[PDB]
């Protein structure tokens, strides 16, 4: 009657009701291939040469420094 | 009208006398779904309700 | 909410419907996440045997989810001010900030779709040509999830 | 501090309450009203009438200076109106013993199998539904256990043979460890023939209700070889061709095939 | 069998292999729903005759037909617990039917004290099945799986403790009688042999 548990009334059987607990129961090398050149293009980016308000000057300054980057890593 | 009763609460007679819901691979039990809970949501726990009496809510 | 789903369901089954209909038990929904990077750099390749793809999938930061989903940054933004919110304040690589093509399954959903490709920058303009099969191929993969 | 009431530090501390109230006197002295600080008192005088001052100060200082055999009662009535021993166990903690005679139930469980003519799984399974509730009865049945393998002698072939199966449904069941099972020495110059037969029915209970592959794999895992050394000395090696030929002996061989090949080789 | 073997309440045979000796299989025992038709319907033959019937032998009857049922099936009552609340059911019957033949329905004026007296002791010695616990679980996950033992309820409301004890741990059960006998009749096979072989 409780719950899903117990019968629902004592009246038709011969039984007082009381259900109760039961106590008894127990209870990526590719990807670091891509990184160095990921590495190579940060250097690239990080060169930046716009300081100098430079254009293609700045790209070859830039150029520059990428190949010395490169022969520094190599 | 639905026939579950309170250990505390008066118990009745019943006012009335497969599924796949109840398949064993599709019911997940983490807490169980008690005589309050189908008492306070009887559309949302109890299938067939019927002169199912609404409580009221928190005054 | 449960008080909310079980007003639906007594209208549904006192007004809408004269059926009784079986309810099943509440459940939530999830969402998929990950832990580590793609260990694989993983590929496939189009029906006719020419277009070859090799992306990997890593975990995203944390305020940048909550960010896109409340539409903090946008992709309607341009492209140095979403690098500029990517850079002052997750300290993004500009690269990396100006790679980003997508947002998630939807629109501004939480996944970031970060084009960054040296060998590839080669065919860059086929690669802009195909992006946008990318974003919707990246859309409907992060709308089903496998 | 207004709100918790000063639950933490009170007024009223231990280690400072020395003097009655009754003795002590109350007075309201302010620090905006004259407050003589009562410097005087404090130094020492030369005062003309110190014998009688020293007199009134000496004055001062001497004026401040069975129950057993209704267990038994009980414990067989609960048995045998208890048609499972999920009921038994469930009416044996709804009557709550306390934990200083879980031996005594022990011993009650064991006699009450040895009792039977025919062994029932009813006394193993509440033995086991002890040990896996909780764990003092599993210590009182491992301390039981060594007790019974103290005593085997005492007992006849039936009630061995009961006693056997309570330990084997221990065992094969998982209820009780297989750390105490190193009181079995197998030794044919110490251990009775009881022992042996006693061993032989457990082990032989063990192999038909689990099987031998499973048992030589809970039998050769190397953490359970300190609690296996007795069983299994490979010393003295008149003890090992006794080891060798008893569990041969009994209708397996298999078991100590090592032992073969260690009396081989040594 | 996933997991492990299954230790049961007696009502599950352990198969043993004959040439390995070892549990291969189980075989799990319940009683056949006609039987229990057949045992209610023999209460209500009981019942039946019980309007010109003397309570001792009413006793006789209710105590022959129910050691007849219980010492055929013994270990796969356990598992019909329908076959339990039958049990309670017909000894309240009959117990209702003894309160019909006084002028007397009243539970104090009727304890078991009248009942479970042995009639050398002058009082009656019907048996003991109701004084137990049924187990409950789950009414859903029943028709599906086994779910095990989740609550108790009485069988009938018995005068506080009592501790009635029941037939079942007096009988002995079939796999053990039946290993008992195969062993005790191969031994005795070895001394009819060795009383040949000396002719002592």
């Amino acid at each position: 009657m409780y719950n899903g548990i117990g019968l629902p009334t004592p009246r038709g059987s011969g039984t007082n009701g009381y259900v109760q607990r039961n106590l008894s129961l127990v209870r990526n090398p590719d990807i670091l291939d891509h990184e160095r050149k990921r590495r190579v293009e940060l250097r690239c980016l990080e060169l930046e040469e716009m300081m100098e308000e430079q254009g293609y000057e700045e790209q070859q300054i830039q150029e520059k420094v990428a190949t010395f980057r490169l022969m520094l890593l190599e | 009208a639905l026939n579950m009763a309170i250990p505390g609460g008066p118990k009745f007679e019943p006012l009335v006398r497969w599924n796949e819901f109840n398949d064993i691979n599709k019911i997940i039990i983490r807490q169980p779904i008690r005589t309050e809970y189908k008492i306070a949501f009887p559309y949302l726990y109890n299938n067939l309700p019927h002169h199912v009496h609404l409580t009221w809510y928190h005054t | 909410g449960e008080l909310y789903l079980d007003c639906v369901m007594h209208d549904l089954r006192k007004m809408y419907s004269e059926i009784d209909i079986k309810v099943a038990d509440p459940v939530v929904t999830f969402c998929e996440t990950v832990v580590e990077t793609s260990s694989l750099k993983c590929f496939a390749e189009t029906p006719n045997k020419k277009n070859k793809i090799t992306m990997i999938a890593e975990p995203l930061e944390k305020g940048l989810a909550e960010d896109i989903e409340n539409e903090v940054v946008q992709i309607t933004w341009n492209r140095k001010k979403l690098g500029e919110f990517f850079q002052t304040k997750y300290d993004w690589d500009l690269l990396a900030a100006r790679s980003i093509w997508a947002f998630g399954p939807d629109a501004t959903g939480p996944n970031i779709l970060v084009d960054d490709t040296l060998p590839s920058e080669v065919d860059k303009a086929l690669l802009g040509s195909v992006k946008d099969s990318i974003v919707q191929g990246f859309q409907w993969g992060t709308r089903e999830g496998p | 501090v207004r709100k918790d009431g000063f639950k933490d530090h009170p007024i009223i501390l231990e280690g400072l309450d020395l003097v009655e109230e009754d003795d002590q006197f109350t007075h309201m002295l302010p620090l905006e009203d004259d407050y003589n600080p009562e410097d005087v008192l404090n130094v020492f005088k030369m005062d003309p009438n110190f014998m009688e001052n020293e007199e009134k100060y000496k004055a001062i200082k001497k004026e401040i200076l069975i129950n057993l055999v209704s267990f038994r009662r009980t414990i067989y009535l609960a048995i045998q109106s208890s048609l499972d021993f999920e009921e038994c166990a469930h009416k044996l903690l709804k009557m709550e013993f306390p934990e200083s005679q879980t031996k005594e139930l022990c011993n009650m469980i064991l006699d009450c199998c040895a009792q039977q003519r025919t062994y029932e799984k009813f006394f193993g399974l509440l033995a086991g539904r002890f040990c896996m509730l909780k764990k003092e009865y599993m210590e009182s049945f491992e301390g039981i256990f060594k007790e019974q393998y103290d005593t085997i002698h005492r007992l006849e072939t039936n009630k061995l043979r009961n006693v056997a199966k309570m330990f084997a449904h221990l065992l094969y069941t998982d209820s009780l460890p297989w750390s105490v099972l190193e009181c079995i020495k197998l030794s044919e110059e110490t251990t009775t023939s009881s022992s042996r037969i006693f061993v032989k029915i457990f082990f032989q209970e063990l192999c038909e209700y689990m099987g031998l592959p499973k048992l030589n794999a809970r039998l050769k895992d190397e953490t359970l070889q300190p609690f296996f050394e007795g069983l299994l000395p490979r010393d003295n090696p008149r003890n090992t061709r006794f080891a060798i030929n008893f569990f041969t002996s009994i209708g397996l061989g298999g078991l100590t095939d090592e032992l073969r090949e260690h009396l081989k080789n040594t | 069998t996933s997991y492990e073997e299954f230790t049961h309440k007696d009502g599950v045979w352990n198969l043993q292999n004959e040439v390995t000796k070892e549990r291969t299989a189980q075989c799990f025992l319940r009683v056949d729903d006609e039987s229990m038709q057949r045992f209610h319907n023999r209460v209500r033959q009981i019942l039946m005759a019980s309007g010109s019937t003397t309570f001792t032998k009413i006793v006789n009857k209710w105590n022959t037909a129910l050691i007849g049922l219980m010492t055929y099936f013994r270990e796969a009552v356990v598992n019909t617990q329908e076959l339990l609340d039958l049990l309670v059911k017909c000894e309240n019957k009959i117990q209702t039917r003894i309160k019909i033949g006084l002028n007397s329905k009243m539970p104090s004026r009727f304890p078991p004290v009248v009942f479970y007296t042995p009639k050398e002791l002058g009082g009656l010695g019907m048996l003991s099945m109701g004084h137990v616990l049924i187990p409950q679980s789950d009414l859903r996950w029943s028709k599906q799986t086994d779910v095990g033992i989740t609550h108790f309820r009485s069988g009938m409301s018995h005068e506080e403790d009592q501790l009635i004890p029941n037939l079942y741990r007096y009988i002995q059960p079939w796999e053990s009688e039946f290993i008992d006998s195969q062993r005790v009749w191969a031994e005795y096979a070895l001394k009819r042999q060795e009383a040949i072989a000396q002719n002592r």
